[PDB]
């Protein structure tokens, strides 16, 4: 949280960082930093080191703004930043950026000095790149340049931001749009613009060639998947006000999406079955890392500083798998518990391994069947159009095909899942022969058929 | 079909549980059998009907004379019967009794 | 207690960091790293802090080192080679080509013996390997003059080929083997010479060996490959890793377990048997492990440590001889790459997030019940996931059963038993009346004569073809097509429809007319383009089926 | 069905034919909620005298020991249908035999409930738990202060079927098991069954307490009979009914004929003097008209010199001279008995005249020279 | 080739020994008693009959009648006649100290 005496938190490479202003009497307040780690002996947290940063001016309204690990450009190394507002109360604000070392020592990289005040749609990227916007005026400043700059395209909001391979830095504020920052301005395999009305936050997964695999979520308390812009795999949320999402691996295929809310609650949902697996409430803050030293990542949940004027109390940690922690002999049975647990997990693993064989055999049988009935391209291509209420479908063909020796047809068939009832489909077939520049020589021989359309537009769609 | 001469397996009608229109509506947008009866005088029925077909006194010639129009009534004549289940034009199955 | 410790983390893109390209080593208490980019980094092994950072151009692609000399080597990608003083008089450092040597700029692979240098280069169609010298004295950094080169006569072109150094006893970053295995693989010569040997694995997958004490060629004497290089056996997927390991464990540890390691997961391993023939015999294996394989290493006692995109995994060999199956557990640490395995087993590796870390392997009352509570809650967590798998599995089996019936039906049709018994379909010629006219109709009947229930997925087509001819003029309805979702036919059951054949445009009907039935099947419905089709019947309607009387 | 057009589907449903001339099939095959992979090929003719077949190593592990049976079946069976039927049968058999290996609970029913019932019973009670959690044991006192333990084997479902019970005391214990019946239910039933036999325990308590009990040495609770030394080189052996422990037993003696007779007639004449109201010892001392040795030599009671095969002395004049070269057995044996033992033993091997093989009792190397 | 192991060859030592005892003609009966005497004397007094009955009941295959016919048998019938009868005779006498659940299936056999 942001104030002259409040603090903010962060996770980093198996440990946790607390950034707290301390009114240092003589002095204006001083930033004081704790670096702490989970115990696993007492299942508590411990100071492993600290640092600090003295402040010079006699101006209050020093303010933490945000924090994360950012991957400096001069190195390519993940590193923790902090952003400070320094309000001299002259209606003038510095807006410092600092980044801290392994040494527990700081290093400034942007002063940047705005007269007006940002709140913002503020965010931070790879080369220590600040990105912000006051009213419909999108700007960014790097540490390389060190100067205020604006963006070409005008947007509403700039939800996603991050580097992508073969492009450098990219943004997404309008799904139509697809910018750069270097040479401002691909808009090709982006979502349904129908879905453009609803989505408020995005988190991308991966990239191929153009193609991407991407995730979204709407104001409708949803959670969506996209691959090549294909709306597969939607879920639904308990709560409202979807703030944002992250991810966790938690070992082999035990993957999870982890959604915060502005309502101070959250959900964890499993993959291979888009589905809530767990839900938590009141959630002072959230973080994702291997705090243990197990190999894989875990999650931390913080409950409600209502409890104490102390942050690091009131905690819970859980993989959702074999890990769970929080704040008359009975010991003969522990070993059987662990044994049953681990055998269960083993069978889990092997079930996945077996399922795959099932599907493999299925595909084997598909191909075997298709061969069981039995090379050249007897077609070039399909095409089709609407007229007004009479769909038509047609086919351009080849010299391989001769209509003088074979009566031919063109049927249609429907995929019954959409339209789940008996009814017939009738199509009328037409040869069409044409000549191209007579004034051997090209003779075109297309084949096509027609039928009706309003009967089929039943589920708004079909295939 | 229950009284069908040929005993054909003409499949069930299975009338539409929705309109195309209402399917479209919802698909973008995201029990006691009722019964009734009447009665009437045996004497009224005889004196009106009689025309003696053969005469299985009542309920049977009653059913025939009720369904003299429906062409599957000369079949009930061969199978003189005071209750059957016909289907409908528009779906659901119905029984009647006399 | 904490078996894993994170030291540092890096810039990383989406998807993940490149397969193979990054490489990481540690000397004694120093660690030297390549993120498969231009950069290289050096840290202390005790303190996770940095000591040095080296800016090169032209992505780093491979690394080697020699402790006796306090030097490092490097292979910049499109340039050639560089070499660095480890004493080396922000803490970032760049490099100048003052340090660079032999920038042959086309070469990809290199290895190292104690004082000799070996390299493999993509040329055009035939690649070629070169032998260079390495200045053993405290020299200015040189190659010297190269010594002999050969064309990789076989290979004819992302994936870098790899090299491994193989020395016999009495005499290195390589791997020393046992005399029995030399005499098995390399032939009498290299044993007689105590010749170092080099193996090269190729993005083809194929794999070749070569002898240095036979490879010396000149301008008057060329490197004829047909003898000098040879091929073991074509691993038919590309190569990732070659090792050599110690079984029967009862530095200079003479191995007897040959280890080859593909991408898709063909492992290959070889050992000596010298049995059942009164002579030396090789024990072969060709395993089939899981997934696309990234990275490999070698732990003390026949313990290979490898990665698949799911997870980090392991295979022990220590013992027919050694192993029929390649069973393999994890260690509960993610899909990684860039591993290095030292002995005390401890090891160091990098995570696809781009994170450095170090793997180190191996009563209270009223907190006891809390422990039990945690255990129960965990098992409860797993349970639902297991159940979900089960349900999905049920669906899969159901599909399979359906499929089997379908296959049965198809075979039943296609083999004629004096008649396609199990399904039949007839058509009959029946007049009718309409608004004014005596219209002709054609009833079509479908019958199941077998037990095979034709169900969800099937669908029927008929196509009516109003002619037996082809025209100058392009008639306007060559034929018509009726298709219907057959649904839950059942055995001994029956469907029927009826068709207007009859004249609909200007009083038109001509006769020979034919009406042709078919079925289709939809592998995709039940959940290159996919589906199949079955003839089932053919009936011809002629004049003698339409005469009223 | 009768003909193998439906039957093969009904009975090999997750196994599919790839080929048209139906020779090559493949796929899974089910048993006990688990599916196992096969890849099968016939020749063009559908005979099994030569038919290629492979599996998973999962499968060949489990058919360790019947591979010969399977190879033979492949020749013997005329129809693949019959072959697969025999296969499924064999499969279920080998599973049930190796059923120690395969165990998948419905845990939240299983573990949670089990622990709740144990917490209900009391943490003082429990003694033992197997890591499988298939086996456990429990304890009861008597008001006397006698400790008696029970062992429980549990099936896949604890409330569904009745757990198997094994308890120290001899009589065939039984207890009602509803699904409502729980640990505490059966425990209360066991508690009743304890005090049902309390007299017989007090009987055996006084016996082993006061007397030179001979060879139920360190007795169990199921031990009905008692061999008791008396005087010297003579021993009574006795057996009781616990429904009437105070009753006369069935009893007699072993030893020397001349010493046996007189006590026999003492008994014959004082038997009507039985009083099942005082101590059985009180009855015995005055019926046989004697008092007894209270561990006359507690140490050298009887280092028994019987065969150990035929449990006899003086076998055709022979003494069981042949012994074990072992501190823990030391058991004498007869020449001919130990011969005919080790001869039929498969592990044995013959020298010229000397033979070596395992001691019956302790399975240590023992040598016999004819 | 024309050798087999003992069908009991895979078992708990006491019980396997007991079988090898009951094998021995009529007198094997009483030898059964002697075994139990020796073992109640021995360090392991608790002789788990429950264990034994399971192995008796458990099925295994044979190929008998013609050469081409499988069938199953429990241990109890495949083992040799004399041991069966001797065993049965002992069981009569130790009937107090046996569990009904196993006994019943044994009797179904
Ligand atoms: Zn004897
Ligand atoms: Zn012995």
């Amino acid at each position: 949280m942001s104030s002259n005496e409040q603090e903010r938190l962060l996770c980093y490479n198996g440990e946790v960082l607390v950034f707290q202003l301390s009114k240092g009497n003589t002095k204006t307040p001083i930033l004081h930093v704790r670096r702490m780690v989970f115990d696993r002996g007492t299942k508590v947290f411990v100071q492993k080191s600290t640092g600090f940063f003295t402040i010079k001016e006699e101006n209050s309204h020093l303010k933490i703004m945000c924090c994360n690990c950012v991957s400096d450009f001069r190195t390519g190394i993940n590193l923790p930043y902090i952003v400070i507002e320094k309000n001299k109360k002259n209606n003038v604000f510095e807006y410092f950026l600092l980044i801290l070392h392994s040494t527990n020592k700081f290093e400034m990289r942007l002063s940047f000095k705005l007269g007006y005040e940002m709140k913002d749609g503020l965010r931070v990227l790879n080369g220590p790149l600040i990105l912000w916007r006051h009213v419909k005026a999108f700007f960014f400043i790097s540490s390389q340049t060190g100067k205020v700059v604006s963006v070409s395209g005008n947007f509403s909001s700039i939800q996603w931001a991050g580097e992508i391979e073969n492009l450098g830095m990219v943004l997404l504020g309008l799904k139509e749009c697809c910018l750069s920052e270097e040479e401002c301005t691909s808009d090709i395999y982006i979502i349904p613009p129908a879905y453009s009305s609803v989505v408020t936050y995005v988190h991308i997964c991966a990239t191929e060639i153009l193609r991407i695999s991407l995730i979204a979520l709407t104001r409708k308390n949803q959670l969506i998947s996209f691959q090549n812009g294909t709306p597969k795999n939607v879920c639904q949320l308990p709560f409202g006000d979807p703030c944002a999402v992250q991810l966790m691996d938690s070992g082999g295929g035990n993957l999870f999406f982890v959604v915060s809310f502005i309502s101070n609650n959250a959900c964890a949902v499993w993959k291979e079955s888009f589905q809530v697996a767990a839900k938590w409430e009141k959630l002072s803050l959230v973080l994702i890392d291997d705090f243990i030293g197990s190999g894989t990542e875990q999650v931390l949940l913080l409950f409600k500083d209502s409890l104490n004027s102390d942050c690091l109390t009131s905690f819970k940690i859980t993989d959702l798998g074999k890990i769970n922690y929080s704040s008359e002999n009975r010991y003969l049975v522990v070993p059987p518990l662990e044994t049953g647990l681990k055998v269960c997990f083993s069978s889990f693993r092997e079930l996945r391994q077996h399922l795959l064989l099932k599907e493999k055999i299925i595909s084997k049988s598909y191909k075997a069947l298709i061969n069981l009935v039995q090379s050249e391209q007897l077609v070039e291509k399909i095409w089709y159009r609407v007229i007004d209420d009479s769909l038509v479908v047609g086919v351009k063909t080849t010299s391989s095909l001769k209509l003088s020796l074979n009566d031919v047809t063109l049927s249609l068939l429907m995929d019954q899942a959409h339209d789940s009832r008996f009814r017939l489909l009738k199509c009328q077939n037409r040869v069409i022969k044409l000549s191209t520049n007579p004034f051997k020589k090209e003779c075109v021989q297309i084949i096509t058929a027609v039928t009706s359309l309003s009967p089929l537009l039943t589920f708004s769609k079909f295939c | 079909p229950g009284l069908a001469p040929p005993h054909t397996r003409a499949p069930s009608p299975l009338g539409p549980t929705r309109d195309p229109v209402a399917t479209f509506l919802e698909t973008c947008r995201e029990l006691p059998p009722s019964v009734a009866s009447i009665k009437v005088s045996a004497e009224l029925l005889r004196a009106a009907l009689k025309d003696g077909h053969s005469g299985v006194p009542l309920c049977c010639a009653t059913l025939q004379w009720l369904l003299a129009e429906n062409a599957a009534v000369d079949v009930v004549r061969a199978r003189a019967l005071s209750s059957i289940q016909g289907v409908a034009p528009d779906g659901a199955n119905v029984h009647l009794i006399v | 207690a904490p078996r894993v410790r994170y030291l540092a983390g890096f810039c990383c893109p989406l998807g993940g960091l490149a397969a193979g390209k990054p490489r990481v080593l540690c000397h004694e208490a120093e660690v030297f790293l390549s993120t498969g980019s231009e950069l290289v980094y050096v840290y202390d092994q005790e303190g996770g802090l940095l000591t040095a950072a080296f800016r090169f151009p032209d992505q780093v692609w491979h690394l080697e080192l020699l402790a006796p000399r306090r030097l490092l080597y490097a292979l910049c990608a499109r340039r050639g080679l560089y070499c660095l003083s480890l004493d080396h008089p922000s803490p970032v450092i760049p490099v100048d080509p003052d340090a660079c040597i032999l920038p042959d700029a086309a070469l990809c692979a290199f290895t190292l013996l104690d004082s000799v240098l070996v390299t493999l280069v993509q040329g055009p169609a035939r690649w070629k390997m070169q032998l260079f010298e390495q200045p053993c004295p405290g020299e200015d950094p040189r190659p010297g003059g190269q010594i002999g080169e050969v064309e990789l006569s076989s290979y004819t072109p992302h994936f870098l080929p790899v090299l491994c150094s193989v020395s016999p006893s009495g005499s290195s970053g390589g791997f020393t083997l046992e005399d029995a295995l030399f005499g098995l693989l390399f032939g009498a010569d290299a044993t007689l010479l105590q010749s170092p040997v080099v193996l090269c694995g190729l993005p083809d997958g194929q794999l070749c060996c070569v002898i240095l004490k036979a490879l010396v060629t000149s301008r008057s004497a060329p490197g004829d490959p047909n003898a000098l290089v040879k091929i073991l056996h074509h691993l038919e997927e590309p190569v990732i890793f070659i090792g050599a390991l110690k079984t029967e464990p009862q530095e200079d540890v003479h191995c007897d377990c040959l280890v080859a390691f593909g991408h898709h997961g063909r492992m290959l391993a070889i050992k000596a048997s010298w049995d059942e023939s009164g002579k030396l015999v090789p024990e072969l294996r060709e395993y089939c492990l899981p997934g696309p394989v990234l990275c490999a290493a070698c732990g003390g006692g026949g313990r290979v440590y490898h990665s698949t995109p799911s997870d980090l995994c392991v295979v022990d060999l220590s013992r027919q001889p050694e192993e029929g199956p390649g069973g393999l557990p994890p260690m509960l640490c993610p899909a990684s790459l860039n591993i290095c395995s030292v002995v005390s087993t401890k090891l160091l590796a990098l995570s696809a997030k781009g994170r450095l870390m170090t793997c180190s392997l191996d009563m209270t009352t009223e907190s006891a019940g809390q422990k039990i509570k945690e255990l129960l809650s965990g098992i409860g967590n797993i349970s639902e996931r297991v159940s979900f798998l089960k349900k999905a599995v049920d669906q899969r089996n159901k599909a399979l059963t359906s499929l089997n019936e379908a296959m049965n039906v198809s075979c039943a049709l296609l083999s004629s038993g004096t008649g396609p018994r199990p399904i039949s379909c007839t058509t009959s010629t029946t007049w009718s009346r309409l608004q004014t006219q005596d219209v002709l109709m054609a009833t079509c009947v479908l019958e199941n004569s077998s037990s095979f229930s034709l169900d969800q997925g099937w669908t029927l087509c008929i196509q009516v073809l109003t002619s037996s001819c082809a025209l100058d003029l392009d008639s306007a309805c060559s034929a018509i097509t009726y298709t219907i979702p057959v649904d839950q036919l059942g055995p001994g059951a029956r469907r029927e429809v009826t068709l207007p054949l009859g004249p609909g445009e200007n009083g038109g009907l001509d006769l020979p007319v034919t009406v042709s039935c078919t079925l289709f099947y939809s592998l995709r419905e039940v959940v290159e383009q996919e589906g199949v089709c079955l003839p089932l019947s053919r009936h011809t309607v002629d004049m003698l089926q339409c005469l009223r009387f | 069905m009768a003909v193998t057009e439906a039957s093969l589907l009904r009975q090999c449903p997750l196994l599919l034919p790839q080929n048209r001339s139906k020779t090559v099939y493949e796929g899974f095959i089910s048993a006990q909620g688990r599916d196992f992979h096969l890849r099968i090929v016939l020749p063009e003719d559908l005979q099994l005298k030569n038919a290629r077949l492979l599996c998973s190593w999962q499968l060949r592990t489990i058919l360790s020991g019947y591979h010969r049976i399977v190879q033979q079946r492949m020749q013997h069976s005329p129809d693949l249908m019959s072959f697969m039927m025999e296969l499924k049968m064999l499969l279920e058999v080998a599973l049930k035999n190796r059923q120690e290996l395969y165990a998948l609970p419905p845990p939240p029913q299983f573990y949670s409930s089990l622990i709740e019932e144990i917490g209900t019973l009391g943490w003082d009670k429990l003694v033992y738990a197997d890591t499988c959690f298939s086996t456990i044991k429990l304890k009861a006192e008597d008001a006397s202060g006698r400790e008696h333990l029970i062992t429980l084997k549990l099936k896949a479902k604890y409330p569904a079927e009745s757990p198997d019970y094994f308890v120290d005391f001899p009589v065939p214990f039984c207890a009602s098991w509803t699904p409502q019946s729980s640990l505490i239910s059966i425990y209360s039933q066991f508690l009743a069954a304890i005090e049902s036999l309390k007299a017989f325990w007090d009987v055996m308590d006084e016996i082993d307490e006061k007397t030179w009990v001979l060879e139920p040495e360190k007795p169990p609770r199921s031990a009905t009979a008692r061999r008791i030394a008396l005087g010297n080189n003579v021993s009574i052996n006795i057996e009781v009914d616990p429904r009437h422990p105070t009753m006369l037993p069935e009893c007699f003696f072993l030893g020397a004929d001349h010493v046996v007779k007189p006590l026999g007639i003492k008994l014959s004449r004082n038997i009507h003097l039985w009083d099942p109201e005082n101590s059985v010892l009180q009855n015995l001392k005055d019926v046989l008209e004697i008092d007894f040795p209270a561990r006359a030599i507690l140490e050298k009671s009887d280092f028994t010199m019987d065969c150990g095969i035929c449990y006899a002395y003086q076998l055709d004049g022979t003494i069981p001279d042949q012994v074990c070269d072992n501190s823990q057995c030391g058991q004498p044996f007869h020449q001919i008995c130990l011969y005919e033992w080790l001869r039929g033993l498969l592990t044995s091997r013959q020298s010229f005249n000397i033979i070596f093989g395992e001691c019956p009792y302790c399975s240590k190397p023992i040598t016999l020279k004819m | 080739e024309g050798v087999e192991p003992a069908p009991w060859a895979q078992l708990e030592a006491p019980a396997r020994l007991l079988l090898q005892a009951l094998q021995a003609g009529p007198e094997g009966a009483r030898r059964g008693l002697g075994v139990l005497r020796a073992l109640g004397s021995r360090g392991w007094e608790p002789f788990d009959w429950g264990r034994l009955l399971e192995a008796l009941c458990r099925e295994e295959p044979v190929v008998q009648g013609p050469d081409g016919r499988l069938e199953l048998k429990p241990l109890l019938l495949r083992l040799p006649r004399i041991c069966q009868r001797n065993l049965m005779s002992l069981l009569m006498a130790v009937r107090p100290s046996l569990p009904e659940s196993g006994l019943l299936s044994v009797l179904q056999i």
